[PDB]
């Protein structure tokens, strides 16, 4: 059984260098040609190159050559990719996929995403949303919290410790210019219960160690 | 006066099945003619295409590049072939044979040195070192040894899209104890391939001018020795090779080159085209109905006729049709028995005064031997 | 018809060289003619097989002839950032032979070419090359028009467009009068085969040692295509030159491609720029026809005719279904623009498998008639297999259907006799042209002289 | 290189219809097209291979066809666990190369958004930002445009538009948009429409939210 494992997601940032690997496990190892492709985050499947673990030949996609650069080490049954001169289109999930004795690529690995960011580790600065008291004579409540300039991702948010599972949307975090992620997490909730019931976001961010649970409330009530 | 005794009538059977070797197709087996100088004697011979007859399907198998999805799709003919080719046969016995090309320059890929041992280097994928022809599988009752040596087969590369498959056919053809062909059954050689073939002195372009000789030249390797010293087949030796082993060659092409090798089948007696899809998904049902397609015409062949001696046939086919100058009976099932009314003359009376010769339907090891006397 | 089978000189060749595969006649400039026979498998500087050339003396006993050296070596070059390397190795230089005036050109079709720059290569294949010598001046030159440093993605990119890497340049070739060296490469473009041209002076002018990628400033290539019916072709296995377009100032290229249009076969007349101006197609799928062409004047009208061999046709028999004994073409040219159309005359061979017309050799006016004559090699024919050449007199009306004389294998069977063949030209000096035999299989050439 | 072109870019089909995903090679590939999806939940999974092969443990409904240039991927009764994005693969010449992608949608019914505006807490306005959060909430398709009405004007540029993947049991999208000005470029102005005009609403088109500054 053939299985390709490669490394965790890697932070980096741009003009430096980020080398990944993939231990293959389930074949011989330097018989085969290891594939690499990247994916872009919303983006299509574009190849990058191959290497040869037997005699480390490889052969690039005119589009990497330069900046993708595969090195393997047979005692391990690991090929590296290592890519230079980092910048913001290199942030992307990177497979390392093998063909099968048909010669169609089957086995995949789970993919190593890249982040080329070039920001700190900070914790994030959580907002209330503040439902307006004025939007009564109408539709539900719509509640939230603003998890703002955070890095790097993700942030973890649970409303009242997960007691709210239902009309919670934690929209996917925004690349500022700033460089930080700022995502949102709103929430709808009846009219009757302003006032009647307080909701707490918890923003947990695994790194910064930071677990902020923020009050929302509404505003001129 | 110029006569036609019958020496051996052995009358045609009804089914090729159960006690073989005694299953006769043709019937008289034996006649002796004597024919006075210069004169003419006309005799007749029936040929009964028999039902249940024992098949032989060896599987010659373009193994190419092209040819990596096919295997998908053969993995499992064998068994499949076994339950379709029941109704038609109660003996059937399936081999196995893989052909690429002559594992030389200008058509083996000859450099980097890792394109050797990976043809695919350039590819960047990894199949096996180019072979001419190997065999895969002796012709076996067993069809699950099919499944098992086709899991187990990969495909090769080269560079010109001519492939070595007349080589791989004369092959199979010649080396009858290696590849298993029985005697008293039908030899159904299904060659598959999706490219041009190489024909006879087409090997001057990797230096190979010797030609083929017909020979077997498979070891105890399976594999093709004069593959890189020997040139390909002509379509005239390896024609005979199929006639004299009683093969009925099955070209199952696809759609590209099946004009090519409706041309071919055209110049070789015995042989049917099929369409063959890109990846061999539709080779079980191909086969059966070329075999089905080949047991629906009787064609008779002369055997080493004396010069002397000249022949005209009047096909006797379906109840009516009486076709003069046919040696052929085209339309037909298993199970019609044709007649053939065939008539000897002579020019003059050679030095031999007693010849021989032997008259046959193509792919059928059943003849009519002619023992002609000049008096 | 007067082709003297008793009194035969025998040149003789290295065991196993293949002595006798191509050969050619070489006049002095003393006008005494030598035989040159090229032997592809003769053994190099390293027990490799080479290929070599041997310029055999016209003497009437024959036996062994002195080698005609040439640089066997397999060299390397170091140009930018590419290492250019040529492998003589089984490149099989004698393959074939053409004698200009006083220049002898000697082909290794099977030469192969790589050159490396990075990871990357341009795939070491049979490019060909051509080696030229000058035998009385000792000058040597070479000629491999298909060599080139494109690298093997760039023909994966382009589709394998203009990709002259499996050339075999010299497979077959002809000298023009004037003095153009028409090469043919069959596996140029792909396997769809070229023709490549380059005048000898010219060649050897821009031939420097030690360059191995150079270019040939007349050097004149045949054009890819994209017409299926071209692919694997072929085109240039056979190669010749006529006139057979009136205007005498222009060499005609007649150059057989035996596997054209789906292996049916076909020989294309065409102009110096390589324009078809006339195209014969095969009479019979996988008969090679293409596989020898000759040009000669075989019923005295001026106008030059066209033998096309098909070695591998098949007749109808009885005891055989088709019979595989080989056919001659005979195409006389009509006055007329072009006008080649139906062969005029169809020579079948009689052996089965004699490979009737893989040699087609212009006799000359063999017995001095008025019209030219011609030799047709059986190499595997005769009632023994061992191979026959059958002479073909011309008449009025073409040439005679019978032969008038058939030269039956001196040597052993698989020597191949008539693989080669060559006359037109008078090497005992009697006034008669004599035909010269190769059987490489034996590793001999026989010398049969024509009696007045 | 061969380019593969997919048709469509995206595709809304409704759970149990069926499909054609087409794929267009620039040059003839025969049958060494292969067949990707991928639902970010792993790899990307190959589905048919050689164009019409499918692979072992791959239900019955997706099926391949087509040849030379041409090639199709037919899903017969799409499941929700069918919803994604399916690339073609050529693996004739190398470099092997992927085709654009094709994303399948859920098609619902079409949905009208909730539109929401928030004013910056008092806690980010003690910082010298301020972020206003303008929510659509449940509605399909996913094809809305949302701009800011800064004094009845246009504003360009400053906007997110972080949009939530389709949902689960109601498969309705949601969006988010915010504009990120300082403290300064806040209090300067006082009206802070959102501009929304989605098909799903009925007239007036334009369902331009406002919160009343106070
Ligand atoms: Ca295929
Ligand atoms: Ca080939
Ligand atoms: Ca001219
Ligand atoms: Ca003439
Ligand atoms: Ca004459
Ligand atoms: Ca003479
Ligand atoms: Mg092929």
């Amino acid at each position: 059984e053939v299985q390709l494992q490669q490394s965790g997601t890697v932070l980096a940032r741009p003009g430096a260098s980020v080398k990944m690997s993939c231990e293959a496990s389930g074949y011989t190892f330097t018989n085969y040609w290891m594939h690499w492709v990247k994916q872009r985050p919303g983006q299509g499947l574009e190849w990058i190159g191959a290497i040869y673990p037997g005699n480390s030949d490889t052969s690039y996609i005119q589009k990497f050559k330069g900046k993708a650069k595969l090195t393997a080490v047979t005692s391990t049954t690991s090929v590296y990719m290592e890519l230079s001169s980092l910048t913001n289109e290199d942030s992307a999930v990177y497979y390392c996929t093998l063909y099968d004795g048909y010669y169609v690529f089957a086995y995949w690995g789970q993919g190593t995403l890249v982040t080329v960011s070039a920001a700190s580790t900070k914790g994030p600065s959580v907002f209330p949303l503040a439902p307006s008291s004025k939007s009564t004579s109408g539709g539900t409540a719509a509640l939230g919290c603003l998890v703002k300039d955070y890095f790097p991702e993700p942030v973890t948010v649970s409303w009242n410790s997960g007691a709210l599972t239902s009309g919670v949307h934690t929209f996917p975090a925004v690349l500022q210019s700033s460089g930080l992620y700022s995502l949102s997490s709103v929430v709808t909730v009846p009219s009757s219960s302003l006032g009647t019931q307080t909701y707490i976001c918890n923003v947990n961010h695994k790194p910064s160690n930071t677990k902020v649970d923020k009050k929302v409330e509404p505003k001129s009530c | 006066v110029s006569e036609a005794r019958v020496l051996e009538d052995r009358p045609l059977s009804d089914k090729g099945s159960g006690d073989s070797s005694q299953v006769t197709q043709v019937s008289p087996q034996r006649i002796a003619l004597r024919l006075r100088p210069d004169d003419s004697k006309n005799f007749s011979i029936q040929v009964r295409q028999v039902e249940d007859y024992p098949v032989d399907i060896y599987y010659l198998m373009d193994l190419s590049y092209s040819m990596k999805d096919d295997l998908w799709s053969i993995q499992n003919l064998g068994t499949k072939l076994a339950t379709q080719m029941r109704k038609l046969t109660s003996n059937l016995r399936i081999g196995f044979g893989a052909f690429v090309d002559k594992p030389v320059s200008p058509y083996m890929y000859i450099s980097p040195p890792e394109a050797l041992e990976n043809p695919c280097y350039d590819m960047k994928t990894t199949c096996l070192p180019m072979f001419g022809y190997k065999h895969v599988l002796t012709l076996t009752d067993q069809v699950t040894r099919f499944n098992e040596e086709v899991k187990k087969q990969s495909v090769s590369r080269n560079r010109d899209a001519p492939e070595g498959g007349f080589d791989a056919i004369m092959q199979a053809t010649v080396c009858d104890e290696k590849i298993g062909w029985r005697n008293d059954a039908s030899h159904l050689l299904v060659f598959t391939t999706d490219a041009k073939t190489h024909i006879a002195l087409d090997g001057r372009l990797a230096g190979i001018v010797q030609p083929n000789d017909g020979q077997c030249h498979v070891g105890s390797d399976n594999h093709y020795s004069a593959s890189t010293t020997m040139d390909y087949p002509s379509l005239g030796l390896m024609t005979e090779k199929l006639s004299q082993k009683n093969i009925n060659l099955i070209f199952a092409v696809t759609e590209n080159v099946v004009n090519l090798y409706q041309n071919y089948s055209e110049l070789i007696p015995g042989t049917t085209v099929g369409v063959l899809s890109m990846d061999s998904s539709n080779v079980l049902q191909l086969i059966v109905d070329a075999y089905g397609k080949i047991r629906s015409k009787v064609e008779l062949e002369v055997r080493d006729l004396p010069e002397e001696l000249s022949l005209s046939f009047n096909a006797t086919c379906l109840n009516n049709e009486v076709i003069p100058g046919l040696k052929s009976c085209m339309g037909l099932k298993i199970g019609d028995t044709v007649s053939f009314s065939i008539e000897a003359k002579v020019r003059g009376c050679p030095q031999e005064k007693e010849k021989s010769f032997t008259i046959k339907p193509v792919g059928f090891k059943d003849s009519l031997i002619v023992q002609v006397t000049f008096d | 018809l007067n082709l003297d089978p008793v009194q035969l000189t025998f040149y003789a060749g290295p065991n196993g060289s293949q002595f006798g595969f191509s050969l050619d006649f070489h006049k002095d400039s003393h006008g005494r003619v030598a035989i040159v026979v090229g032997a592809p498998r003769t053994l190099g500087p390293s027990q490799e097989e080479t290929g070599g050339v041997f310029l055999c003396p016209w003497r009437a006993e024959g036996g062994q002839c002195p080698s005609l050296l040439f640089d066997l070596r397999d060299e390397t070059r170091n140009v930018g950032s590419q290492t250019l390397q040529t492998f003589k190795a089984r490149q099989g230089l004698g393959a074939s032979v053409v004698s200009w005036s006083d220049v002898i050109v000697a082909c290794a079709p099977w030469q192969h070419w790589n050159v490396l720059e990075k990871t990357e290569e341009a795939e070491k294949t049979p490019v060909g090359s051509c080696f030229l010598a000058q035998p009385e001046s000792g000058r040597r030159a070479e000629y491999s028009p298909c060599r080139g440093n494109t690298l093997s993605r760039i023909y994966v990119e382009n589709d394998f467009s203009w990709d002259k890497r499996y050339c075999e340049a010299g497979f077959s070739s002809v000298v023009t009068q004037a003095g153009e060296l028409v090469l043919g490469a069959p596996g140029g473009y792909y396997f769809l085969g070229l023709l490549a041209q380059a005048p000898v002076a010219d060649i050897f002018s821009s031939y420097r040692p030690g360059i191995l990628l150079w270019h040939v400033s007349s050097q004149s290539l045949s054009f890819d295509s994209s017409n299926p019916e071209y692919f694997d072709g072929y085109w240039g296995y056979s190669v010749a030159v006529g006139e057979f377009d009136g205007d005498l100032n222009t060499t005609e290229y007649v150059v057989g491609a035996p596997t054209w249009s789906w292996t049916l076969g076909a020989v294309e007349i065409l102009d110096s720029y390589y324009q078809r101006l006339h195209r014969l197609r095969g009479e019979q799928m996988a008969s090679y026809f293409g596989h020898s062409v000759a040009v000669t004047d075989v019923n005295g009208d001026g106008r030059h005719d066209l033998l096309v061999g098909a070695p591998l046709y098949m007749e109808s028999r009885a005891d055989r279904k088709l019979a595989e004994v080989g056919r001659v073409y005979l195409f006389l040219q009509p006055r007329g623009p072009h006008a080649l159309g139906a062969p005029s005359l169809l020579l079948t061979g009689t052996q089965l498998y004699g490979r009737f017309g893989s040699a087609i050799a212009p006799l000359g006016d063999l017995d001095r008639d008025g019209y030219n004559d011609i030799a047709v090699a059986a190499p595997y024919g005769g009632p023994s297999g061992r191979g026959q050449v059958l002479v073909f007199l011309g008449q009025s009306e073409g040439l005679r259907s019978r032969p008038s004389q058939v030269l039956d294998s001196p040597f052993p069977t698989g020597s191949a006799f008539g693989f080669s063949l060559r006359g037109a030209v008078d090497i005992d000096d009697n006034g008669y042209p004599d035909l010269i035999v190769g059987a490489y299989g034996a590793n001999q050439v026989a010398v049969y002289r024509a009696q007045p | 290189e061969i380019v593969l072109t997919q048709s469509p870019v995206t595709l809304s089909v409704t759970p149990g219809d069926s499909v054609s995903l087409s794929c267009r090679a620039s040059r003839d590939i025969s049958n060494n097209l292969h067949w990707f999806q991928q639902t970010s939940h792993e790899s990307p999974r190959l589905l048919i291979k050689y164009a019409s092969q499918s692979m072992s443990g791959i239900p019955s409904r997706f099926s391949g066809s087509g040849s030379g240039t041409d090639f199709t991927l037919s899903i017969n009764s799409v499941e929700t666990e069918d919803f994604g994005m399916y690339f073609c693969q050529q693996t004739n010449s190398w470099p092997y190369t992927f085709g654009g992608g094709t994303k399948l949608e859920i098609k619902r019914t079409v949905a009208a958004p909730s539109v929401f505006i928030f004013p910056p807490s008092d806690e980010q306005l003690k910082s010298g930002t301020a972020s206003v959060v303008c929510l659509l909430n449940n509605f399909y398709p996913r094809e809305a445009k949302v701009q800011w009405k800064v004094d009845n004007a246009l504003q360009s540029g400053n906007s997110q538009e972080s949009v939530t993947e389709q949902d689960s049991k109601d498969s309705t999208y949601s969006l988010s948009s915010t504009l990120t000005l300082s403290k300064a470029d806040y209090e300067k102005h006082k009206v802070y429409a959102c501009e929304v005009t989605h098909q799903g609403l009925s007239s007036p088109v334009t369902k331009s939210f406002n919160r009343g500054e106070c």
